[PDB]
């Protein structure tokens, strides 16, 4: 689901045409665009450093990982590892650009804890790595130059939930 | 479906980031929605007086529906209420397509497993048809907001015939 | 691929006409295109400007790509040409990117065996990353213009990273 | 190839970057962008009546296509007449989005005639039929009613430059 | 596709000779052969009337189908040679099913593509069925020649329902 | 299995030839061979309206099911609810032919009760649409004109069975 | 697998009813059976007599078979009753697949891992064929009961020649 | 297709019903089925013997087929050559039945004379094993022991334009 | 793992390069290669003995095994039985040659008593054809006929521990 | 298929070339082919005392395969001539396997299709296995040569059992 | 086919045992077995250097090829290039490894000219290619030091042939 | 992956026991393993001076290593040590190598993602071939341990150009 398709979907199961204020909603959304998409390509423009940073940032914190026997030792693993970075990072971007969080619970944090308790991936570490990316993602998303001057913070706080969302998973 | 899963759904196939193509496409619709809830929002005020316009289109364009017996036709109070009924339902679903910006509401709400109930339950797909034209001709709608609430229209009478 | 192709492409994997959705994307494309336009034209107008002042920003940032003897450096006449063609090759493909609406001929023409022809030649590919930096630095731009202009640059730089 | 594309690649070839006078040729076709749409919408929005009435008239004028023995008879055959008749048009309607033939003529009209010899089709009736659609396609995209009033007499050009392909390749 | 045809497409999948299976199946069709063949002569012999007939019923069962101007209606002397054409052909089918032993004549000339074709011409498939229902009603058949005639009318039925 | 291949599965794990009682037992079943026959001629012949019979009174005792909401609205849904009834009514006519619910156990009532739990779908909804087409299909079968008059109470008590196999499965 | 099973595994396969063609063949099936069941009944009143004589005219053509040393000879009492037992299966098998209407029964329980066996346990297929041959040439059937218990055990001759 | 299917064909293209002299003709088909079945059964019910005793003729005959070299020389080209002829015996069975050529035309013939000329596979010497299966076939199927005794010399003429038709092929 | 890379394998995780005592033990290893090779040739070459000559005395000791209604009752089912002692008697083999158990655990042995117990396969019976297949092998692998004279009991003694390690299994 | 075949197969089915572990293979074989070239001289040279005496040895186990009329047997010179025919191909394809280094030759030439000609002419893979032990015991050969020969002779053994 | 299969191919499609002269020549490629390994070693120890110093020496005698519009422009193209150098050089030295350009042949060389004709690629600029690899392969297999002196001259003359096929079949 | 797992892999790919084939190819590799052995003790024993010579080789080629800022380069301890700990990492697969006869451990533990992990954190390829020369030039092994050596040197090479 997208925010529209969202409300849609509820809708159609009460039989319902969307309200006059439910449309209003949606055409906020519209009018918010821009700003949307601003962040959208912040991000995605700047994925490879974000991802990066961050994983230099958790390896730099917790040198275990790296060390033989850690789980991000070999560079098998530590492709994956990197890997695995960007695609929470990307999933987030989805749902940014979706407004909603379907797309990254359905087809990424679904199953992940799980699937990470199995392989003996440290999940709380993943976390480590995915509020690092959160915080240089809204840096960056956030950056008052080079752009119209204008106030992005309910966008910020979202992305911020996305981000979250990823890291509770896990 | 609507544009903004579609360009989610062409990039995760990729295993990439949306592209810049993808945020134009986002943006194009970003651009026509304006009209899209104009056209919305013009046709769920007049809902009820489309839907029961929409009804009689149809009886008068075929007199037989309102005269035979039989649960396929509109000849008992039954059937008059599954008939406008189902235009509501029709009217319903382009509001929705006009909302999210494509045809995916639609295509998994009414369109999917449509010939099998019209061959099954005997309707006739011109019925629904007349009905469609009668909402074009009498929604009232300018500009792109008619462009948008008529291509959507236009679908379903195309999935009809 | 470019916007136009790929919405005509979705739509002849599913055997069906083009969607409203995909009529929205092109629009999305033609809406972006007047700056995407004005970033091509100004980039081309400045072209050897900015592939000069590239190179030089290359050999400052790593001056052993001047010093150190191989052909894989521009210690030579020949190495110094081939890194200011690379750099021109760049640029000239982010101005297909900008003209056609999306990254379709970078991909085809320079990301596609980027690894490998970097690897073979022993070309690091931060030298790559400095000169695209420069251009981004330097082209001037303003607006969406520079919108669109560093989009392309930037996925150009991720790619190389 | 679009238009846009078709550029790009011939000036790779020579190793160019566009000039302004390629550039401006470009900004024409944007400034064009919304008749185009209109073209493609309007087409696309009328298609089971333009093939229906074209293959309708097409078996009036010529009874022996549907005859015992004729390539229309039977319902199998009747529907993959008419189904390539909607592939021709669905292709045309690309080739009008994209301004550019390539479409058309890669994975539509290259072997036809070869694939309708082949099989008996007869290939000179499916030009009457695509010929029958493109006067009521252009009819329709260039109706004056419920429409912004212009100058459309260029498209319609083009638009019947590729009907006549598909009609020349069969 | 016939009942013979299918023993052997049953073993030709399989590498093998024809099975004993397989031979009393091939028996088990030519032992039902006089009741079908004699079904069939007597549908032949009695074709026009049948058919004539089967029309008279459909138009009688729905008599806008005589009056609304439009192709898809025998409200004109092409539209009435069209149906009772079309009604010819459901018995014609017939006959041959009733030679072959089973649908294979049906499926291939008049079921594959029965659903597109009534969609795209605007003809409704219970039109149809009521000359089928005329054709039951009116063969004159017994015993197990009515079965056989019985059981293929029946199939187009289901067909169209 | 078939009613012959039962008693011969049965006979080969005892290492048997079947008895004489056996045989005779068989050979009662052939001689029954044209009533069974014509059960199942009837029931597929008349397979359309007896499925879309049920279906209607189904949804007239219960609209639930078809508001808004419910398990049967959609036309994607209704079309999965109509398959499902057919897909059963075919079943048990498999069942008739071989003398043995073996293949409607197998290949459709095996399992079924959970795919439906767990997909929501109201399997007692499910169960009342069988049980209507239980008595329209035996009401067809044993309908007395137009067939060579014989005493078939066996066999639509044997049918009975079939139909009530499928209700309690669901 | 038998005639009805075949059937009914056909018609699932395509999602459909049991096909006209697939009740001939259940007929066919039907019309066949006491030709099948008379050649089961006395096969099986004649078993042991069968069996025997099977048995001898074996170790008549082969006389080495009672002579040699080997688990795999019938020289010594375990070996002349694995020999007894399997000749019975062989005419079990038999009277199954007349019972029900197909070979099924033997190529489940006998056909099928039988070059492996015979070459593992270092057994002749032709000592097999000597005993079948025997059995034909005793059981005294006639007209289409021995036709079908001919075509049963000639099947198992192909099958090990 | 069968012998009723090609009728069946030839007047549908025509848009004919089958004429009475014609239905007449398939009749007597069927009056003869009990003699094509016992063909059929004869001939499958030996194919082994027929096969092997036909293929040792024919290398008893032509040594250089099975001397070091020749091409049914080795167990795999001697197993393949064996499966040949068990292929074309078992089409020819299925002509038989079907009253028709066309599924040993379509499915074993079309193309072989070509495939045995690019493997090296001598043509002419498959077609004297055929015909050696031919005489065997024949007289195996015609053996007047143990069957009701008639006349099916017609069935005997028809069967032998068969094994001539695959050894033409070759 | 070989026996080769099992040490490897354990070094990684810990960092550290071979000791010279791990080096030596290695070298130790290749030294004694000729009897192991000589181990697993005997075997492979006496395989079908082994296995068959096995069964036989297992169903000698078990024929409830073999009569109707038994496991190993049916061609295919005795097909099945001497297939897997086949399979372990190549796994064992495969064992061998490594100098370790992993690959007989993992592709063989893992799940293979739940598989049995779903299936109804009798694995103490297997077990005790397992066995008698170690007794044989081992005869056959020690056999001081034909060969250098020289010490194999520690290799003897290794393969004990990998069919014992088969029999625990089932 | 030799052992170098094998080696190249397998880095060609990877995109590689030939890794450090195949050359060792390649290697291995090298090392083993003193031996085994030395079995196939020794077999070769004796090679008419071997067949001549392989053959008593299986009639003189088999006697009835020199007595019992028919194709099959060795009771015709016929029959004496294809049998010291077979155990001749038998030996050469030992030879051939030891100067390839592994079972290729015998696995194209003879193995494939084995049972299928075993069957269909009725020969016991007994009778071979027997000419093979025959070999086995009477080539002289000593150490490792008579293992690689043994090798080969007891995988033919294998395939028959 | 390696050169020991070669002979005994040939043997056996004359049915006969091979020579001692046969046995002799076979012995004699055993022995310069050494010699053979260390040339395939030399050549995959040295494969990157060889393409690409060879690639590089191509491109600067024929630049045409690099710039716009030739057929190793773009880095898909380039990379398309350097692995058909790749490929070459990896079947001649498996030919090498055989003795036996036949793995060469059949792999790699039958119909690369004309696949080379229709893509457009210059076949005659690959065999310059090709050419240099050789030359740089043999000077790099036949080099003095670190190695066990003797005579290769026969090898690298074989070395050459493969090449030079190589460079014929282009 | 090793000689023997890979042996043991191509035999159960084929549901066969291991062939004469696979049997030389572990002979092969036990033949070589002296000379593999050999090498993987000497480099041992000289662990600290290769690592530490290598690295001093790095700088000393590439002087910017150990000057420029940044997490990339050997400009920091943590650099450096980065550095050190690399080289000694690629020693000790080399080692590995030797001990199982094949380069499954550097394949699996360190060529397997090194593309991706030199581009994503900046470092260069040819920096760790400079340090694999120094190791080739300064072990001081001779005759077929130094090629053994030499080979799985050469292979990491070979990976990094
Ligand atoms: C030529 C072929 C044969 C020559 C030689 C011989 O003189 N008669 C010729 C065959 C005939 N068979 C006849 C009767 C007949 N054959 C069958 C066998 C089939 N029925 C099928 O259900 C099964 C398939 C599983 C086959 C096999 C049957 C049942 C009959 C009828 C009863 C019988 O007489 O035994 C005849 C007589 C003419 C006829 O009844 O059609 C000839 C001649």
């Amino acid at each position: 689901l997208d925010a529209f398709a969202k409300v849609v979907a509820q809708a159609d199961a009460r039989g319902e045409f969307l309200s006059n204020t439910q449309l209003d909603a949606l055409s906020k959304m519209v009018s918010e665009g821009n700003k949307r998409l601003d962040v959208v390509n912040r991000i995605t423009s700047n994925a490879s450093a974000i991802v990066t940073n961050a994983a230099r940032a958790l390896f730099s914190e917790q040198p275990q990982l790296i060390q033989p026997g850690g789980n991000a030792y070999t560079n098998r693993r530590m492709a994956a590892c990197l890997r695995d970075m960007e695609i929470i990072l990307r999933y987030v971007s989805y749902a940014i650009i979706a407004g909603d969080s379907s797309v990254l619970d359905d087809r990424c944090l679904n199953g992940l804890r799980e699937t990470y308790q199995a392989l003996g991936v440290p999940g709380a570490s993943v976390a480590v790595g995915v509020e690092k990316m959160k915080d240089s993602a809204i840096a960056i998303a956030n950056d008052p130059s080079g752009i119209t001057t204008g106030d992005c913070s309910a966008l910020m706080a979202e992305v911020g939930t996305y981000f979250d969302r990823a890291a509770t998973a896990v | 479906k609507t544009p903004i899963t579609e360009a989610i759904a062409a990039a995760d196939n990729q295993g990439r980031f949306l592209s810049n193509t993808e945020l134009q496409a986002v943006n194009g619709r970003y651009q026509r929605a304006a009209a899209s809830l104009e056209a919305a929002r013009s046709l769920t005020s007049n809902a009820q007086r489309l839907i029961n316009g929409a009804a009689q289109a149809v009886y008068s364009k075929f007199p037989y529906t309102s005269q035979m017996p039989g649960p396929q036709y509109a000849s008992s109070a039954v059937g008059k209420a599954k008939c406008a009924r189902d235009i509501g339902y029709y009217l319903r679903m382009v509001t929705y397509c006009l909302v999210v910006g494509g045809t995916g509401p639609m295509d998994e709400y009414l369109i999917a497993g449509l010939e099998e109930i019209n061959r099954t339950f005997d309707l006739s797909p011109s019925w629904y048809v007349e009905a469609l034209n009668y909402v074009k001709s009498n929604h009232g709608l300018s500009g792109q907001a008619a462009n948008e609430a008529n291509t959507y229209i236009d679908y379903a009478i195309n999935a009809l015939s």
